[PDB]
């Protein structure tokens, strides 16, 4: 009997067992967030440890069958998925001391204070509110001084720890080991390599670079007029004064560099308020938008045992998607009556529907095609139902609403500050990150090349200078709690990508910032065909089947800002357009 | 019999309203799954069809089936029901399998105890009531 035969039989007993071992563990879970007692944090440690020692035996004796031996590709993606190692390759000291290690960096963020307050929402609520220099300034040299300079020898040994396992386990560095996500083999045709995304990557940068530019120029001429005698008009933007502890996004801006500030923007909270609206009806108006464009409905045990309105018991209100197994999908929200709200009801129940779509999939192929579909997926569906087509064909505006030529430059402006002010940033932190698994920058260059890739890629200055006791970077929660970065650049890039092509089949003449795929079942078609495949299929097929192409692309997503542009490079005429890398606040 | 107040198992099926399933085209009684109840049919394909429960491709009688989830099923788990997973060949018509020999998958025998490459053939249904519509307990009468 060949070895293949006998991994099919391995493995179709593997799913039978795993099934049931995780649905408990995932139902402990759910019943220690909706209910936080003592009793709960002992039977959620249970199933946790169970599920765990199950999953380890099943990968050490699934290590048995090579993989050479095996025609069938699907067999092989599920014995891949299993035989994976990870830090058992390391000793036993290893093993403990990065756990140590990683414990100890953890804590440190999460219980940080500065003289008496506490990063949230102590110094949060000065770094989005506040309008003083000074004050700013301190609170951001404050976190930078006081959590970062405990954290930079644990990141030094981490490094060191994480470099070997990933070694060992026949990768070149822990920045490979995480571009194995994006990896494609043996398919003829829609093939992949882990040095390509870094090419990709690059590529698309150099033409997201001008509307970038023009939008920096924009921004600082007004922070100019807030902030007099600090800015200069060649120069970077000083980092403490971006709405945000790190500049990630530069929502909070708004206030001081707004078009047309006489014309508010779209708010239906008081429209909705005032026809006596609940938490249910705002989930029974998103269930009826998904099923408007062909998809299917919510299930019973979704009505019976989701947590749609904070129960007065203790909770964790965060708004979560839950997939348990066996049929059994919820929802944990502690909805209000507001306008966001209503999108992250949209949001979630996208999440719901990519679930549902491919539980017909063996267990260990269910998930999205790669990291960044699941949020794609999910994002489109607030981007088509904010639409003011939409908020007036559900009621919810007046129909003497005219939509006006200089209130759709606020909402592009406001969308440009979220989604396009972190481009730079998320490409900058990751090619850091690589570079430093690589080799490529020493430890007594860390802090010298993080401010020298600052002034050039993002355009930010520091307002006082930092010698090599600072861990700046891992201020950040994903660095110090070992979390990988480049997923949201990649599905910031395709949610336009399939929003273009949705648009598309549902025949939407005019700005791709209009367009509403509601009432439409060919764009209902092409997106379950990609929905259905789970990850049983390359994630190159599985672009194709909505798009068209098989690669990441930037253009739709210079599309949408193509008015906003124009308007931009309008403003922008007697201005200088571009920083210079010289001047520094000190 | 409609009414008994406790069912067998689909590997050692009996012989002797709310119907969710009435299909017609001796009375045996078992309990399965929601979405297999699709495998009761002439000319099917699965496990139940293969392992555990038969029918020819010319028959002549009818096929009952209905929910039991308020009956078949517990807060924790009902282990209490079994199918055959494994088999060295497919059942006949009204064939029946209530053996519990261990299956052996390769080449080396089993000494009549598990292990590399060698399997306990029945596994059971963990019935649960906060499960999904094709994931809880099904009650099946064939007549004929
Ligand atoms: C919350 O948990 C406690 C014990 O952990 C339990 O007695 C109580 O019934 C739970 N609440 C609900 C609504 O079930
Ligand atoms: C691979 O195996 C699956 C069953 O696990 C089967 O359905 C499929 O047809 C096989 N593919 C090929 C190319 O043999
Ligand atoms: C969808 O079609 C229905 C039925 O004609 C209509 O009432 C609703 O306004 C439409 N929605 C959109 C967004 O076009
Ligand atoms: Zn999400």
């Amino acid at each position: 009997s060949t070895i293949e035969e006998q991994a099919k039989t391995f493995l179709d007993k593997f799913n039978h067992e795993a099934e049931d071992l995780f649905y408990q563990s995932s139902l402990a879970s759910w019943n220690y967030n909706t209910n936080i007692t003592e009793e709960n944090v002992q039977n959620m440690n249970n199933a946790g440890d169970k599920w765990s020692a199950f999953l380890k035996e099943q990968s050490t004796l699934a290590q048995m069958y090579p993989l050479q031996e095996i025609q069938n590709l699907t067999v092989k993606l599920q014995l891949q998925a299993l035989q994976q190692n990870g830090s058992s390759v390391l000793s036993e000291d290893k093993s403990k001391r990065l756990n140590t290690i990683l414990n100890t960096m953890s804590t440190i963020y999460s219980t940080g204070k500065v003289c008496c307050l506490l990063l949230e929402p102590g110094l949060n609520e000065i770094m989005a509110n506040s309008l003083d220099y000074n004050e700013r300034l301190w609170a951001w040299e404050s976190w930078r001084s006081e959590v970062g300079k405990q954290l930079r020898p644990l990141y030094e040994e981490y490094v060191v720890l994480k470099n070997e396992m990933a070694r060992a386990n026949h990768y070149e560095d822990y920045g490979d080991y995480w571009r194995g996500d994006y990896e494609v083999n043996g398919v003829d045709g829609y093939d992949y390599s882990r040095g390509q995304l870094i090419e990709d990557v690059e590529h698309t940068f150099e033409e997201i670079k001008p509307l970038y530019e023009h939008l920096h120029a924009y921004v600082r001429a007004k922070l100019m007029n807030a902030y007099p005698s600090y800015i200069s008009p060649i120069g970077c933007l000083p980092a403490h004064l971006l709405g945000d502890m790190w500049g990630r996004f530069w929502t909070n801006l708004y206030s001081l560099t707004v078009p047309f500030g006489q014309k508010p923007n779209i708010d239906v909270t008081d429209a909705m308020v005032d026809q006596a609206w609940d938490a249910q009806r705002i989930f029974k108006e998103a269930e009826k938008f998904f099923v408007s464009v062909g998809l299917p409905n919510m299930t019973q045990g979704f009505w019976e045992n989701s947590m749609l309105t904070d129960p007065g018991q203790k909770a964790v209100c965060h708004p979560t998607a839950w997939d348990l197994g066996k049929g059994d999908f919820r929802i944990l929200m502690c909805t209000k009556v507001t306008m966001d709200d209503f999108l992250t009801a949209h949001h979630e129940m996208g999440h719901i529907q990519y679930d549902m779509a491919y539980a017909a999939q063996p267990f260990l192929l269910r998930n999205g095609a790669n990291e960044g579909f699941h949020e794609a997926v999910g994002e489109i569906m607030s981007l088509s139902a904010a639409t003011p087509k939409h908020l007036k064909s559900i009621g919810l505006l007046s129909p003497d609403f005219q939509e006006d030529n200089e209130t759709e430059i606020n909402f592009l402006l406001k969308q440009a500050l979220t989604i396009v002010g972190t481009l730079p940033f998320t490409y900058m932190l990751e090619k850091w990150r690589w570079m430093v698994f690589k080799g490529e920058i020493p430890k007594d260059q860390w802090m010298k090349k993080w401010w020298e890739m600052k002034r050039e890629i993002v355009g930010v200055v520091e307002p006082v200078p930092h010698d090599e006791t600072y861990c700046d970077p891992a201020s950040l929660f994903h660095v110090s709690n070992d979390y990988s970065f480049i997923r949201y650049y990649t599905r910031t890039l395709y949610q336009f990508q399939f929003q273009e092509a949705l648009c598309q089949a549902a025949k939407h003449e005019g700005p791709l910032h209009k367009c509403d795929i509601s009432n439409s079942t060919e764009a209902g078609q092409k997106l379950f065909n990609m929905l259905r495949l789970g990850k049983s299929e390359p994630w190159t097929l599985a672009l194709e089947n909505v798009v068209g192409a098989k690669n990441m692309n930037v253009r739709p997503l210079l599309n949408y800002f193509e008015p906003l542009f124009t308007w931009l490079k309008d403003q922008n005429k007697n201005s200088f357009v571009g920083w210079s890398t010289d001047w520094s606040p000190y | 019999v409609f009414n008994a107040t406790r069912f067998a198992s689909v590997y050692a099926w009996n012989r002797k309203a709310s119907f969710s399933t009435f299909k017609c085209y001796y009375a045996d009684s078992f309990v399965i799954r929601g979405d297999e109840v699709r495998q009761i049919a002439p000319g099917q394909t699965g496990k139940i069809a293969d392992y555990n429960y038969k029918l020819p491709d010319d028959f002549t009688g009818c096929v009952i089936a209905w929910n039991s989830n308020n009956l078949d099923s517990k807060k924790g788990g009902n282990y209490n029901y079994l199918y055959r997973l494994f088999r060295k060949s497919k059942l006949k018509p009204f064939e029946r399998d209530t053996s519990m020999e261990i299956y052996q998958a390769g080449n080396t025998p089993c000494n009549g105890v598990k292990g590399f490459n060698c399997y306990f053939p029945l596994q059971s249904y963990g019935f649960r009531p906060t499960y999904g519509v094709g994931y809880q307990p099904y009650r099946v009468v064939v007549l004929s």
